[PDB]
Formats: structure tokens, C-alpha cells, sequence
């Protein structure tokens, strides 16, 4: 089939197992470069997505009943008074937004669809006394008693498109005060839904969406990032870091050796990442608590990694034609897949990486944050002393409004990117309840109260 | 350089010349530094920077947990024909005669029997392996011996 | 040619959606809606909301995509993969003929 | 929420296969192939492995005696079954068998016994099809006049699931001699379901489809939402923050 | 836990017979359990669930 | 290619003009006056404001519009054109070779 | 075509550097540090700094400037290149054939 | 601190081996041994596998007609590559190979 | 560890030693200039580890040091607090005290 988006194309294709062979980078626990770039969330090994799939049963048609939860924060965990209130809401039926697949296949084009038959609203109430029920909504419905709540991501969501193969990317904003931090990442643009439309007609994906299920594992493609003020005075300034104009995410030209843990991190980067998430660093780097580390902190899912290859320029080695690599013949194949195929011979692939035999060689390191989002907290240390800032509570910022512009310069890749910027923010909203049957809400949504303009 | 006044390390103010750094060898700061980390934290996880990953050992490799091999079926390779090839058949007619010949092409091949098969217990050599890995070649140099015809 | 992708001041994004090109992108059960631009889009029109099969100049829901639409750098993209397969042509041909001579002569 | 839910024939919740995953996936089932076409029509390539058997007349296969005096002959629509056999290794092969028997298909479009399945037909769960015809093939030695193998050719409504031809020698002329030489492979594993807290499944932060939550006497709206806010993510992080995203718990997904 | 079979109301499936399954044969066997028995053949048992 | 024309804020326009570039683009009377751009524009000239014809490299009033020049994506588009051609040229010539050879044959 | 570059607003440049690609651009002694972006660039790397000669898919100092790489318009440039060169190939070949001919026949 | 390493050459960072472990560890390559010595020179030990094989002559093994008419031969420097073979697992050896290389 | 330098016999490393001196490890200097020296050993027998433990002295085992430098990360401490803070840890009755291990 023509689709390369269809489960036959994904299924037809054939791989060559010399790629990925038991002697590929022989003693090393490095990742393959073409690998780094492809969600390693749509595998077959995903117990996550495994796991729901047998929750529904092995056949492909199959009664499903199911649990939906309220997830905004406006309402999730308000507390309801005595009366009457219109609940509403809707419900999409796109079955590559709705259901997930390990391949990520168009599902719409797949056959794949779904049918709801009825729809149930129950609620539990505490079998609470009259006498006190009675109380506590007299107190309840009293200005100064208002519930208060608050979105825990808090950030205007932001999404810039990064032309295949581009390198640098600018965007120009201005925040009229002062917010909290900043957070960012790359996703792909096909993995992506249009979102604000009741429908997205070239969305052809049907895997892991990270701008929702929070599945990032593109981070490890920035190479510095550059804050400004008012086109001109740059952020943090004051020559805080080795490298006072940026923040150098990695460096490929070691010449000082800004980078550590053994890795392509420079040390300025690996700080602030560190104070921003554990407050650590001003007093050594340890590995913080447990309870502090979940999925989505930075050092859990920090890994470098190294290995060496046989330098290009050294000697007369030539180029290992994979059309020309042969190991383990007669018991391997070209198209390796098919049966044995050959005649036992001393193979000549993969240069030995040691032994007297070992040729000269190069180091190469590089690292992996998955499911993580890059941070620069608007503190004068990077550390975090409360929800609002002290920055943000500064009046150069209070007081006059200013411009704001960044400039990321990321690695090349053959596909259409997205810039994920994450204006840490307060959306925060208050809730009153005068009357029978009255809700009456505010909310406030400072910087970027109701977009820029 | 730690606890050995041959290369004591240095640490005083330029105006006082006075080392605040006093070693003994008698001390043994190593030890008391990887104590202090399985004190406050957990010794387990890893950390590049200091290159901080305490060594450990397999636990089924320092005591053998020998509780046999599940291997009550028995594993078979059979040829990449599902049957040899050696021999002809010939679809021939009874009556009129002993069985006349058939004519309509002839040779083919059909196996009287089953498929010819090797077998070999899976689950035990993996076992076999394993010990022999992990627990024969680190036994001592004593209960082993030189090679057969060897430069060593 | 030391050109820097990408100068220009990104856009924010579209946010309603359709933005990109001859995704193709299918519907529903559907399949084949076109890619956003093409005449096919302009006209109001009505039986796509529920209901596969091509409709359209463009179908039938087993080839896609992006369709190789109008003409863009893809077009000479396209006009130069028809001209080198029509180079290939030739050159076949050619080859033929010399053949057949040489046989000739031969006899 | 219920309804009726449709993975698509996309959907294969499992890596291998399910249809005689020890098979090589090189070996070929009782095809009846071609020889290089000619004057050589049909040709057998099979195997005759049932218990014993007394002997073999115009009938066919005998089983025994069906108690007592009068010879018992196997059920052409199940009998013999491809899973009976002799039972000595040595001793039954070294015993020798006079009189074999088998079962094999005829003229159908070969495919690697890898995955090969099919339909039943019968309480004999037998494959016969819907071609009533049934043909008891007598064979001989070349020399012997004695039906040493007798075959129960058949036709099935073999098709292949899981599986997908990974070499595929001739493109047309397939079912001929040069063809059983394709093999298969399973075909990549698939799981479909929903997302995780369902995240998707309800909108949110679209002014299209807002979500309503007022009182009946104040209309007002107390849900305003923006596009510009994510709550799927927001929720996501919210629980790796409050409780240990490792565990697992079917009521929320 | 859930799971999808067969449903037996449906069309003409027939009930697969313990004594009747087929399935890896010459590779497996009856008793299941003894060496290999029988010949290379489309297997029957067990029914597609997608 | 899912190249959303186009992200780049848009310009307000030039006012002041001649902003595009090949319009060509005519005089007067005169006809001819070339494209935005071209050497031609840059040196400062003098008997072009009120006479036909052309006093440039390029000419007559006869031919435009648009001219291709230099190179850009047309230069590939016309060295593309160039290259169909220079193809379809020597099919002619195989094909003929190959007509003649057979009519010897045949005599 | 009218398009008059350049619309959008123009970004004030990178400062730190490394902005343009394929520039190619060689080091010390060294020579031959790869344009940015490639696959090169991306692996952080130990050796270069302070030695020449090529430790990458592209090297040896001798050949530059800005590599032809991936694809552009220059790969259809490259690519435009590669099918005229075929084009002559195949004329060339057309050619002989027919002389050969010509001389047969006179014999 | 940053400096080189060497290992040396006792530095075998996994188990196993890198080069067909495949290959039973009994099982020569090519090789081409004497007969107990006398006057038995040479002696080889192989197999001939390589795709099909239309002929063979004092050129060598050829691989097909290099488009057209004129027999293409195998390049000594690399053909035939150890990796190449017949496709068919009977097909191939139930058709018999008369040149093999 | 191993792996946490490559595959390869040759590697040019680069990793921070920190300080393990108890008297020194938690210790807080005041401004001021201090002269900070320390040795470190090259015996590819101390600074290296093997899993078999052999010899890599005689199994050509080397190490080299090119250059080493001293990273020291300073708080951001207003310098009107900083100032106050010192006062008072430059009293003898606030003098810091620490214990090996």
C-alpha cells in the first residue's frame, strides 16, 4: 500500500538484522544514533500501553465500560453546595485520539472504530448529618470562605514550528509582569494533534502523544538556548555563568571541558538543572531523596553514555561497506532474515576496540532525558524559595512592561519539529457560592492574562 | 592521596603557611567516605559524576540456588523440509493386474514415518552454562590446569 | 550556500487546524481528505462528515501520502524524477539497437 | 461509559504466532505441487505417518477390525489425523511401516506451514471444505504391487493471520515446485487501546466543545477554559507529584 | 482481567473437539508430551480473535 | 512536505516601489525597463525616463515577462527544462539510428 | 514569480556561531570540521580540538567547500547535475552506435 | 582532571566473542591442509556457495552477461561473497547447482 | 563504570574527584586567599579496577594526566548578609567542628 501509515507498510517493510547485530558496539551501553530521535514509547515492550490493551481483552471486537475522571482543576477537587447545576460536557470519537497503538498506524484508515451507547454521571456524598451538613454550608457560602484552586502545571502552553533540518530558531514575546520560570522541550509535528478544532483531518498518528500523556524524548537535541530583555539586556546576565551570553545546553568541542558527568553536558547546564529541581549544587552534587525523584525529574532520567570508534583518519581501513559486511556467513544472510545463507569464513566487519590487534580509535559521548522538561526558574540563584519568585515579585519587572526574545539552537532533523515553550504562570481561580444553586468563579491567569497582543 | 604523610595534601591561608590539613596514616579516610554514603543515601542507584556505583555481586552466583531444570518437554529441531528427502513414490491403480504404473509424471517424496529429529535439553545446558560462566572459571587456580600443548 | 534556516520570526503556530500541505491526512472510516489547499477544499460541500470512499478529484483511500500536488521544488522534484526516467528510456533503447546490429553483422 | 469498541484487523495483542509456532518457518505443509509443468501433471510431496494400520484396500486405510470379524476402515473426513503416529522413535521406525497413511491438500495456493490454518467443516473438526470431492491416492514402491501409503487428498480454506510471506520466490507459477521454497514470518505485534487516564477521550482546552457547569438559575458558565492551557498534561505530572506513577490501577486506566 | 472467545451462537464454527485439535502436528502430540507425532498441516484449533 | 506557508510575519509591504523582482515591467512609451534588481537598475543611468526601446543587456519591448534570470529555483526549473530537452533530443537521434540500421537490414 | 525576498522580518542574527550549514569551515591546523548539523555535529566528540586530518564521515582537508549535502534544491541541484550527466552518457552512447553502423554498411 | 586512557590489551569488555559466534567452535573456515605429507601436495576443504551460476570459464565464475550480450565474471577481489547463496532450502538443493563458486 | 568510559582499549577520559577529608569535605571558608595543593597517584593499580584483578602493570596498562583544574560553586549570598555571616563565624565561640566518619 501507498500509506506508509498503514499497519501492511509497517508490517512489510524488512529490516536488515546487520544493523543491529549481537557484535554491534561490542562492551558498551550505548544507544544506536538512529534510534535516538524515534519515540522509544511506541514498542511492543510497553508495559504502560500493554497492560490497558489486555485490560480490554485480546479480540478485536469487545464490549468496553469505563471510568472517566474530571481532570480540570477549576472544578476537580471543588466542593459543591445545596441545589441545582447543568453538567455538561462532550466527548470525542476519533479513534487515533481516543485509543493508542504500539506502531502508531492510522487506525481511521486501519478500520478501526468505536461506539458509545450510553453515557452515566454517578456521584458519592458523605452520609454527613443535616445538623452539620447545615453548618458547614452557612460558612461555605461566605466571600471570606472561598475554595481556591489551581492547575498544578500552571503555564501558557506555546507551540513554534521548526522546519525540517533547521537549526536555529527565534521567538519574539513581551510579558507586560512577571512570571515564574521558564520549560520547554521538542515534539514531532505529526505526532502532534491540531488541537482547538473538534477535529483534526491530518492527523494520521495513533501513538504516544507527548503533548499530553507528557512522553518527551527529544530533549537531548538542544544545543543552547539564549534569553533577552528589551533586545538587549540579556538574562541572567551579571556574568552568572562560565558562559554569561547563554545557557550551553552541550558542547561537541570539548576545548575546556565544560561538560561533565562524564558526558556532553556542559557543567553550567548540569547545575542549573540541578538547583531548579533539588536545589543542589551550591553545597555539592549528591543524589537527592527518593521522594524527590519521580518520573519526571532530571536526574532520574539522565543517562550518559560513551564508546569508542575506529577513527576515520588514522589508517588504511577503509570504509566497512555494509553491503560488503559479512559475519558469522553461512549462518547469516545480506537480507538477514531468511535462512542461512554462505560459507564459513573469518568475517571482517566491526573493527576490534582492543587487543593488541586494536586499531586507533576516537571517543564520542552524548546523553538521554526522556519524559523530562528542560527548566530555568526566574530566580536570582535558580533555586526555588516559594511559588512566586523573588524576580517575579521585583518591581523592575512590576513596574514597566518589557520584550522578551529567544533564540534555540537545536540539532538538524529530516522531519517537521515543534518548539514546546512552557511560560510558567499563575492560573489560579476562586470560587463563590452566595446562593442556592449560584456559582459564581474568577479567573486570573498572570503573566499572559488572556494571550499577547 | 589520602592518609600518607609521604603526599599529605595542602590547605592553609597564604598569610598563615600554617597546613590545617593534618593526615595520619593511621586513618583510613576511603572507607570512612563510602560508610558515610550508605549512611545518608541510598547506595544502590548510580551517579556519573562521581562515579559513584558501589560494587556488588549476583546473589545467585555467590550462593547457588541449585533447584534443578524445568525440562519435562523435551525440545526437538527438525529439518528447514519438515521431512527428508531420499526417496520416490508413485500413485499406481490395483485390479486388472499387481498394480499398473500411473504414468502422469513420476519421483516425488513422501517420508514413511515421522520427521527425523534431534533432540537436546534446552533448559539444561542455559543452567549448565550459566554455572559453568559465573562459578567454574573463578574457582582457584589450584583446582584447574594448564592446557594441552600451551605456551603459558 | 551558507543559508541559515531558519531567519524569519517563526509563527506561533496555526492552533485551528489544517495548516500543513498535502498531509493528506484521512477521515473516520473516511480516508482521503485532501491535502488543505487544492480546489476540492474551496467548495463548500457536503456527504464527506460521514462517509469513506474518494469524493473528490483525488482517492480511494489506499494512496497517500502527501500527495505530490501542483508544482512546488517537488514538482521539479517530480519533473526531474520524470526526466531521469525518461533519460533512462532513451538509454535503453539505444543499448537495444546496438544489439541487434552487432547481431546482425555476426550472421 | 459503554459502548462497542473495534481495534481494527490491525489489532494483535502478541509477537510469533499461534499456528504451529515450532513449524520452520521454511517448511511446507502436504502441498501438491507441479513439476515444471510439461506432460507431468499433479506431484506429492508429503508424508505418511499414522499407527500402524492392518492394511489398505479399494476402501482405504484400515483400523482395525470395528470389533470382531468385520474390518474396521478409517473416516476419510478426519481419518487419518495428522497428530496420531507411531509412538516408537527407534522401534517404530526401525519396525517399518507396510501399510502408511496420510492426508494432503491438492493443487492450493502453497504457503509456509508457519501460521497455516483453516476452517473446520465437521463434529470431526476436519477441514474437507465445501468441495464435497475426496480422493484416496493408492501409491506403491515403483516394483510392489500394494498400496504402501494411502492418501486422503482434500482442499482447505487455508489462509494466514499472523503471518506474511518473507520470501516469496515467484511472483505467478508460485504453486509450482520452485514456490514451496517462500518462507514466513509473524507479523509485528500491535497493542490497541485506550490511552492512559483516558487522556483524550474528553475534551479540554477547546472553546469549541467547553465543557458547562453552572446552576440552573444562575446560567452563568463558572468553566472557562483557554486553548492555551494543557489539563492532560497538567494532570499527568499532578499524579507523579502525589502518589508512585508505577503502580497500576484498572478504574482509571 | 477480560478476554474474548468464540462466541458459540454465532455462525457455523462447530465445537473444537479436545480429541480434534490440531495444532504445530509432527511437532506435537495427543498426549502431549512424548516426542514428536504426526505431519506437517495447517493446524485447526483455536479460533482467530482478530 | 507539511511546509505551512507561510510562518514568517508578513513585511506591511514596501510602498515605495519596485519591491518584486523580474516583473519586468514597462515604460512609457519605453517598455522594457528591467526587473528590480539586474546590474542594469544599479548603475545610476540617464536617457531611459522619456524613450523606447532598449538601452540595457536585456530587450526590445518585444519579449517578457518575467524574465528567468540568474539562477534560482527557475534556473533549476529552466536548467531543468534545459536538461528535458537536451533528453528528448537525443531520443530523436537513437530513434532515427535505429529506423535507418533496420532499412538496411531489410534491402 | 513576483516573490520578493526578503518578507520576513530578518532575526538580528545568532551571535554565537556556528550559524550557517555546509559551510564548511576547517579547524586550526585541522581542516575539515563538518558543516553544522549532520550527524557529526550532534555526537559530542573527543579528539578534535587540537588535531587535523578527518575523524568523520567527510575529511582529509583537501575537499570543501560547502559539501553538497542531504537534500535541497541543491540535491536537486545535485540531483538535476547527476540526470544531465546521464542524459549525455546516454547521447554519447547513441552516437557511437550509429557511426559503427555507417561504417558496417560502407564495407 | 582530564587525560588518556590505555587499558591495554587485557581490556575484553564483555563475554563471548565479536566474530561468528554462530560458528561452532569446532567447525574451520576455509582451509586447505596437506595429506600426511608424501607426495600428496595441497588438499582443500570448502563448499561452493553461491547464487546459481550460469557458467564458468578460464575467466571465471560469471555472473551473468553484464547487461546484454557480453558474460559478465566475477570480481576476484570480493566475488563470490561468502555471505551470497541459493534462496531455496530444497528448491535450491533439490535443483542441484552444476557451476558453483 | 567500565562501559561508563567505552568499549575501547584507548579513551580519553575526563571526570571530578571531590574532596573526602573529613576536616575539609563540609568545611566553610571565609573570604580570604588560601594556597590549595594535593597529589595524585598514576598506579594503574590503585586508580584502575579489573574483574580479574591481574597484574595491569605488566599487562601494559597506562594512565596519563594532562591538565587539572579546581572548580569551586559560590552562593549568590547578598553581600550584606555575607558580611554579617562572617562576622559572627570568626568568633571562637562559633568555630565549625567536624568528625571523621
Amino acid at each position: 500500500p501507498p500509506n506508509t501509515n498503514t499497519y501492511e507498510y509497517m508490517n512489510g517493510r524488512i529490516p536488515v538484522s546487520g544493523l543491529i547485530d549481537t557484535y554491534v558496539n561490542i562492551g558498551t551501553r550505548w544507544s544506536p544514533d538512529v534510534m535516538d530521535n524515534v519515540n522509544p514509547f511506541n514498542h511492543h515492550r510497553n508495559s504502560g500501553l500493554r497492560y490497558r490493551s489486555q485490560l480490554l481483552g485480546n479480540g478485536r471486537f469487545c464490549d468496553f465500560h469505563i471510568q472517566v475522571p474530571q481532570k480540570f482543576f477549576a472544578i476537580r477537587n471543588l466542593l459543591l453546595l445545596p441545589g441545582t447545576y447543568t453538567y455538561e460536557w462532550s466527548f470525542r470519537k476519533d479513534v487515533n485520539m481516543i485509543l493508542q497503538s504500539t506502531l502508531g498506524n492510522d487506525l481511521r484508515v486501519d478500520g478501526a472504530t468505536v461506539n458509545i451507547t450510553s453515557v452515566n454521571l454517578y456521584a458519592s456524598f458523605f452520609p454527613m448529618s443535616h445538623n452539620t451538613a447545615s453548618t458547614l454550608e452557612a460558612m461555605l457560602r461566605n466571600d471570606t470562605n472561598d475554595q481556591s484552586f489551581n492547575d498544578y502545571l500552571s503555564a501558557a502552553n506555546m507551540l513554534y514550528p521548526i522546519p525540517p533540518n533547521a537549526t536555529q530558531l527565534p521567538i519574539p514575546s513581551r510579558n507586560w509582569a512577571a512570571f515564574r520560570g521558564w520549560s520547554l522541550t521538542r515534539l514531532k509535528q505529526r505526532e502532534t494533534p491540531a488541537l482547538g478544532s473538534p477535529f483534526d483531518p491530518y492527523f494520521t498518528y495513533s501513538g504516544t502523544i507527548p503533548y499530553l500523556d507528557g512522553t518527551f524524548y527529544l530533549s537531548h537535541t538542544f544545543r543552547k538556548v539564549a534569553i533577552q530583555f528589551d533586545s538587549s539586556v540579556t538574562w541572567p546576565g551579571n556574568d552568572r555563568l562560565l558562559t554569561p551570553n547563554e545557557f550551553e545546553i552541550k558542547i561537541s568541542v570539548d576545548g575546556e571541558g565544560y561538560n561533565v558527568a562524564q558526558s556532553n553536558m556542559t557543567k553550567d547546564w548540569f547545575l542549573v538543572q540541578m538547583l531548579a529541581n533539588y536545589n543542589i549544587g551550591y553545597q555539592g552534587y549528591h543524589l537527592p531523596p527518593d521522594y524527590k525523584d519521580r518520573t519526571f525529574s532530571f536526574l532520574h532520567n539522565f543517562i550518559p553514555m560513551c564508546r569508542q570508534v575506529p577513527n576515520p583518519a588514522t589508517e588504511g581501513y577503509f570504509g566497512l561497506g555494509i553491503v560488503n559486511h559479512r559475519t558469522t556467513p553461512a549462518y547469516w544472510f545480506r537480507f538477514c532474515r531468511a535462512p542461512r545463507e554462505g560459507h564459513p569464513y573469518p568475517q571482517l566487519a566491526l573493527p576490534p576496540h582492543w587487543d593488541p590487534r586494536h586499531a586507533l580509535r576516537d571517543p564520542e559521548r552524548k546523553f538521554l532525558c526522556d519524559r523530562t522538561l528542560w527548566r530555568i526558574p526566574f530566580s536570582s540563584n535558580f533555586m526555588s524559595m516559594g511559588s512566586l519568585t523573588d524576580l517575579g515579585q521585583n518591581l523592575l519587572y512590576a513596574n514597566a512592561a518589557h520584550a522578551l526574545d529567544m533564540t534555540f539552537e537545536m540539532d538538524p532533523i529530516n522531519e517537521p519539529t515543534l518548539l514546546y515553550v512552557l511560560f510558567e504562570v499563575f492560573d489560579v481561580a476562586r470560587v463563590h457560592q452566595p446562593h442556592r444553586g449560584v456559582i459564581e468563579v474568577v479567573y486570573l491567569r498572570t503573566p499572559f492574562s488572556a494571550g499577547n497582543a | 592521596y589520602y592518609n600518607s604523610g609521604g603526599n599529605l595534601g595542602v590547605l592553609a591561608g597564604q598569610s598563615s603557611q600554617l597546613n590545617a590539613v593534618v593526615d595520619l596514616q593511621d586513618r583510613n579516610t576511603e572507607l570512612s567516605y563510602q560508610m558515610l554514603l550508605a549512611n545518608t543515601t541510598d547506595r544502590s542507584r548510580y551517579f556519573s559524576m562521581w562515579n559513584q556505583a558501589m560494587d556488588s555481586y549476583d546473589p545467585e552466583v555467590r550462593v547457588i540456588d541449585n533447584v534443578g531444570v524445568e525440562d519435562e518437554m523435551p525440545n526437538y529441531c527438525f529439518p528447514l523440509s519438515g521431512v527428508q528427502i531420499g526417496n520416490r513414490s508413485h500413485e499406481v491403480q490395483r485390479n486388472q493386474q499387481q498394480w499398473q504404473n500411473v504414468a502422469n509424471s513420476d519421483n516425488n517424496y513422501i517420508g514413511k514415518g515421522n520427521l527425523p529429529a534431534m533432540e537436546i535439553n534446552l533448559a539444561a545446558n542455559l543452567w549448565r552454562s550459566f554455572l559453568y560462566s559465573n562459578v567454574a572459571l573463578y574457582l582457584p587456580d589450584n583446582l584447574k590446569f594448564t592446557p594441552h600443548n600451551i605456551q603459558l | 550556500e551558507g543559508r541559515i534556516y531558519v531567519p524569519y520570526v517563526t509563527a506561533r503556530l496555526p492552533k485551528w487546524s489544517g495548516s500543513v500541505q498535502d498531509k493528506t491526512g484521512s477521515n473516520m472510516l473516511g480516508g482521503v481528505v485532501l491535502p488543505p489547499n487544492s480546489q476540492a477544499h474551496r467548495t463548500e460541500t457536503v456527504g464527506t462528515e460521514a462517509t469513506r470512499d474518494n469524493l473528490h478529484a483525488e482517492g480511494a483511500r489506499r494512496p497517500e501520502d502527501q500527495t505530490p500536488y501542483m508544482i512546488l521544488v517537488e514538482d521539479s522534484l517530480g519533473g526531474l524524477k520524470r526526466r531521469m526516467d525518461l533519460l533512462e528510456e532513451s538509454n535503453q533503447q539505444l543499448l537495444a539497437t546496438l544489439n541487434r546490429l552487432r547481431t546482425g553483422l555476426a550472421a | 461509559i459503554r459502548g462497542t469498541l473495534d481495534r481494527g484487523a490491525s489489532f494483535k495483542p502478541y509477537s510469533g504466532t499461534a499456528y504451529n509456532s515450532f513449524a520452520p518457518k521454511s517448511a511446507p505443509n502436504n502441498t501438491q505441487f507441479r513439476q515444471a509443468n510439461n506432460g507431468h501433471p499433479a506431484q506429492t510431496i508429503a508424508q505418511a505417518s499414522y499407527v500402524a494400520t492392518i492394511g489398505g484396500a479399494n476402501n482405504d486405510l484400515q483400523m482395525g477390525v470395528d470389533e470382531r470379524q468385520l474390518p474396521v476402515y478409517a473416516n476419510t473426513t478426519y481419518q487419518p489425523e495428522p497428530q496420531l503416529g507411531i509412538e516408537g522413535w527407534t522401534a517404530g521406525s526401525m519396525a517399518v511401516i507396510d501399510q502408511a497413511g496420510g492426508r494432503v491438500l491438492r493443487n492450493p495456493t502453497q504457503t509456509p506451514c508457519y501460521g497455516s490454518y483453516a476452517k473446520p467443516t465437521n463434529e470431526h473438526g476436519g477441514i474437507t471444505k465445501a468441495n464435497t470431492q475426496v480422493e484416496k491416492k493408492y501409491y506403491r514402491t515403483g516394483d510392489n504391487g500394494n498400496p504402501e501409503t494411502v492418501f486422503y487428498t482434500e482442499e482447505a480454506d487455508v489462509l494466514t493471520p499472523d503471518t506474511h510471506l518473507v520470501h516469496a520466490v515467484p511472483a505467478a507459477d508460485r504453486a509450482k515446485v520452485e514456490g514451496l521454497s517462500q518462507h514466513a514470518a509473524p507479523n509485528r505485534p500491535n497493542f490497541i487501546g485506550f490511552r492512559d487516564c483516558f487522556v483524550g477521550l474528553m475534551y479540554y482546552n477547546s472553546g469549541g466543545n467547553l465543557g458547562v457547569l453552572a446552576g440552573q438559575s444562575s446560567q452563568l458558565n463558572a468553566v472557562v477554559d483557554l486553548q492555551d492551557r494543557n489539563t492532560e498534561l497538567s494532570y499527568q505530572m499532578l499524579l507523579a507529584n502525589t502518589t508512585d506513577r508505577s503502580r497500576y490501577f484498572s478504574m482509571w486506566n
